């Protein structure tokens, strides 16, 4: 419960049958680290029984949407949920509406 | 290449 290291949606390095396997309902949605890519961050979160894995850091380690940005990923996940707007990325409007829950891993 | 892209808040070029 403190920062990534245990923020409430922060789950850490997960796995695709992990991370999907949390989106019980169409909107829960939490972060993780890609696995594949080390240094990367993603987003599985469901949006109508279509989960949705968005990287929350550009190819060149930047996080933004269509047209912002965010000074920090926990800024991100705080932004979205500030007006249940969307993430959007490449046709894909990922809306937030529960985060899940870990604050252990991050390490 | 490809691959299993995920992708990216954002973007978009390219």
């Amino acid at each position: 419960a403190e920062q990534l290291r245990g923020e409430p949606w922060f789950h850490g390095k997960l796995s695709r049958r992990e991370a999907e396997a949390l989106l019980q309902l169409n909107g829960d949605f939490l972060v993780r680290e890609s696995t594949t890519t080390p240094g990367q961050y993603v987003l599985t979160g469901s949006q109508s029984g279509q989960p949705k894995h968005l990287l929350l850091v550009d190819p060149e380690g930047v996080v933004r949407t269509k047209d912002h940005r965010f000074e920090s990923v926990s800024h991100l996940i705080s932004y979205h949920m500030d007006n249940h707007l969307p993430i959007i990325s490449a046709g894909s409007e990922l809306c937030l509406q529960q985060p899940v829950e870990r604050k252990l891993l991050e390490h | 290449g490809h691959d299993g892209l995920y992708q990216g808040l954002s973007t978009a070029t390219k």
